[PDB]
């Protein structure tokens, strides 16, 4: 009965819908505007390096799902997701001298991996099951228990929990690479860098927990 | 947003079957008017149209031509009233010397129609330009409006789809010199689709009417997700960062009688099928460059890691030795029958393209050597003196032809 | 899973009937619509069908044809719609040098096809072909086929249902030369049924469309346990092995005007009959090699013990004096009616067979020695220059014969 009641008449499951989906269209127009700084600015704009935290309003029949602690976790995937975005749409907008460009797409495509990898393989397959899952809704508390089994998956799948400064921080590094060579527009030096981190990053990453053999292949 | 400028006969026809196959898809009726069912739409529209305060949606599109006769019969059709008649040009009254002199003539008004265009969109993001590079009218008139726009808005893409003349049916007989020039400025200012009547015609064989149908559902297809939106590649520099002249296929290119054969059709097979030479709709071990499968339908990730590890494990690509593909996923359009459970599109850099120069270099030498047909081009202003234009822009075709 | 190569007009009726007799087996519809008494079926399809999304199955079959007039029939067939148009192939415009020149020139779409077909099955197992050896089609096609899919695909079986010339009756004047190169390429590349018009029309006395249905049935029996998954026997490979050229046999070949006679048909008598020369279909103390009986119905392994025991005391059979049968069972289609309480079908290996290639070296060696219609040969790239390959043929016929 109570779930019963819980689809319309405080629609619990119509508010959760929306919550991952003004994250993770609409969100493109926003993150352009700050690519090219003030706290009250970003209001309007959101109305119409890392930092940003977002939050929401939800009402008491829904509190109780939509708990406090799990606003960090839905602003941590956010945040990560952006960066990836951002070295994207950097190494995009624009378009020994042409030896340059040789650096662009050994570069362009390694970027573009990656974000089809978080986003098409992990947050949009747990994505499909958890929808399919929570239409089943027979409980009270199996209702935090399949959600809080979504988050909790979602970020190891996504790897920012452990083996931060052992893997993650290579991927993060590595980034670094998308923001200095986007400023300017030293070139051998680059190479030399990146045929060696890319390669660190293999050579780390072959320990393969199994999931991550999906992006292995570059 | 974008802007679509089509020149000469064969873009004028290109953009209203390109115009029709989109308001098929987004639902929006001959005159402009939505339908019911599709009020409630969730498709983006502002892509390709605006809407009015009369609720009807006018096209971002400019009509232009040295003739009246082809955009005269455009006004005759049922989709006559949609096109915007401010924004359609036509001369009051076959030579790219006389285009290019015409558009120095006629600066004024275009660019007063295409600023126009440009204020009502708040994020422009590039240029659709349809033509043709043999005849008179599209070769010069898109030389000039591409040497003045890359000049004019040097922060804008420009993305053409060229078609480009049968050769082994001997169209224009001073097609070398404009398809040369031609070239010339599409290396020199265009950002980035070749086409060709031959083998077009070959596989919609194996009227102009079906042939630049066919031409629209690939420009449809290739700005599908751009007007679909979902997670990735979310605007059209995405789809060129992605890949940089480009070549193009499409799977689920089937008669409106050809259905009977409703063929159990995955993902592996449409992606498949795009590889080989012969969808490939254009006509030394010349390899690939980048490649890009848009697919339509259900789709399921697993199946295109599986095909993607498959197809790499047969080798039947072969790519550069110095250098380091990619397969994106849209939705149809929630209209249209969807009579194929999985369709694919393909579009590709190849080195291979090389070739179409060399033969049209081959072409202009073999002219060059003896000035055929020069006597038009001297009377232009261009070309009153010399033909230095000439010699410049052969060489560089040559130069890109020696970067290839 | 698996492949159906059938070339000629002899191949082309053999598949027609074959598919025949499988869609009757399986209950599918003639326009590869599923029947509502067969929703819930236990029968595997994938063998030799592929579903599509419109819920209708498709054969893995291709067709093929020098001459378009019999398959343009088939298509005016009520079975017409079942086949995939896409694989159907038809020349566009009597010799086996033709037919191998046609080969080498036909070879990139046949193997597209090919190749699309095999891309579509995860565990396809080998190929099957039907042909006939003398005509000018099936022989010179058949033969290009084998050597370049044993080139091609070096892990798969090829299985043939070869039909061989009428020697009793004077069909193909040039029959010797055609069926002396199809047994070279045979031996050379064939993995594994023989068969003959003479001793078949003799049993099926004692149209093509009843001796033709009556190959199909040999073939859909020889298949059943594959399509039927049971304990043992569950491959071809599983077959082939346990076997090595053959000859078949099936014991309830009778008319449906024949079933007034209800015989009490133990499973004993049913291999018994398999055993006798009248009922091999086809026509020195020569003995067999081996012997494989696959039986449909109830049966009682205590039933067939005896059998062999008896058998084996009676010594109705010989066998080679330096090496040390089988016999299988399946379970019936639950669709067609058990007119028979227990059936029996029959695949042998014997050394008798060779006495064939006696009798068409015979044959061929009778012609030359004096050059009979090596003209229209003479013409044809292969035998341009000489006919080293017809001694190669002979010679290898001649070893095959001295090795039996």
């Amino acid at each position: 009965n109570l779930m019963q009641t819980l689809k319309k008449d405080y629609r619990l499951v119509e508010y959760l819908q929306a919550m991952r989906n003004f994250f993770l269209d609409t969100m493109y127009d926003f993150y352009t505007s700050i690519f090219d700084q003030n706290v009250s600015f970003l209001n309007v704009q959101l109305q119409e390096l890392d930092g940003l935290t977002l939050s929401y309003k939800v009402p008491w029949p829904v509190d109780i799902v939509i708990s406090l602690e799990c606003q960090k976790i839905y602003n941590q995937v956010f945040l990560l997701l952006l960066q990836i975005k951002w070295a994207k749409y950097s190494l995009d907008v624009l378009l020994q001298i042409h030896r340059m460009f040789l650096l662009r797409v050994k570069l362009m495509h390694f970027v573009n991996s990656l974000h089809n990898y978080i986003m098409t393989r992990i947050l949009h397959s747990t994505g499909l099951e958890f929808q399919h899952q929570v239409e089943e809704a027979k409980d009270l508390d199996q209702l935090i228990k399949i959600h809080y089994r979504y988050l909790s998956t979602i970020h190891d799948r996504c790897l920012l929990r452990e083996k931060v400064s052992f893997v993650k921080e290579a991927i993060m590094k590595v980034l670094n690479l998308a923001l200095m060579f986007a400023d300017g527009w030293s070139i051998e030096k680059m190479e030399s860098d990146f045929k060696n981190c890319h390669m660190f990053l293999v050579t780390i990453l072959n320990k393969a927990f199994p999931h991550l053999e999906s992006l292995a292949l570059s | 947003e974008i802007i679509t400028l089509q020149l000469g006969q064969c873009g004028n026809q290109i953009g209203f079957e390109f115009w029709k196959q989109l308001c098929a898809e987004h639902g929006i009726s001959p005159e402009g008017i939505v339908e019911e069912f599709a009020t409630e739409g969730t498709d983006r529209k502002d892509v390709f149209f605006y809407q009015a305060d009369d609720e009807h949606y006018i096209p971002r599109a400019v009509l232009l031509d040295l003739e009246p006769r082809v955009i005269h019969s455009i006004l005759n059709s049922p989709y006559a009233k949609l096109y915007n008649p401010e924004n359609i040009y036509l001369s009051e009254h076959n030579n790219w010397a006389s285009g290019f002199s015409q558009g120095e003539k006629i600066h004024e008004d275009i660019f007063d129609i295409i600023d126009r265009e440009a204020d009502g969109s708040d994020s422009l993001e590039g240029f659709v330009l349809c033509h043709s590079i043999a005849g008179g009218t599209g070769s010069g008139l898109g030389s000039y409006l591409l040497e003045r726009l890359n000049d004019r808005y040097p922060k804008k893409l420009v993305q053409t789809y060229s078609v480009f003349p049968n050769q082994d049916e001997m169209d224009v007989v001073v097609q070398p010199y404009n398809s040369l020039l031609t070239l010339k400025r599409l290396t020199q200012n265009a950002d980035c689709v070749v086409l060709d009547n031959t083998a077009l015609n070959r596989i919609a064989t194996d009227s102009f009417s079906q042939i630049n149908q066919l031409v629209s559902t690939i420009m449809s297809a290739s700005t599908t997700t751009l007007r679909y939106p979902g997670y990735m590649n979310n605007d059209l520099i995405g789809l060129i960062a992605s890949l940089i002249f480009l070549m193009t296929g499409y799977t689920p290119l089937t008669t409106d009688q050809s259905v009977a054969s409703v063929r159990k059709t995955t993902v592996l097979d449409v992606m498949r099928r795009l590889l080989q030479p012969k969808n490939v709709m254009v006509s030394t071990n010349h390899c690939y460059i980048a490649i890009l499968n848009i697919i339509q339908g259900e789709v399921d990730p697993t199946q295109v890691h599986k095909s993607l590890q498959r197809i790499r494990e047969r080798k039947l690509a072969n790519f550069i030795p110095w250098g380091p593909i990619q397969v994106a996923l849209s939705r149809k359009s929630p209209y249209l029958p969807s009579a194929h459970r999985v369709s694919g599109l393909m579009m590709a850099n190849h080195t291979s393209i090389s070739s179409l120069f060399e033969r049209t270099c081959r072409q202009y030498d073999k002219l060059r050597k003896r000035e055929a047909f020069l006597e038009q081009f001297r009377k232009e202003d261009m070309f009153k003196d010399n033909f230095d234009e000439m010699d410049t822009s052969r060489e560089i075709v040559q130069q890109l032809i020696d970067e290839y």
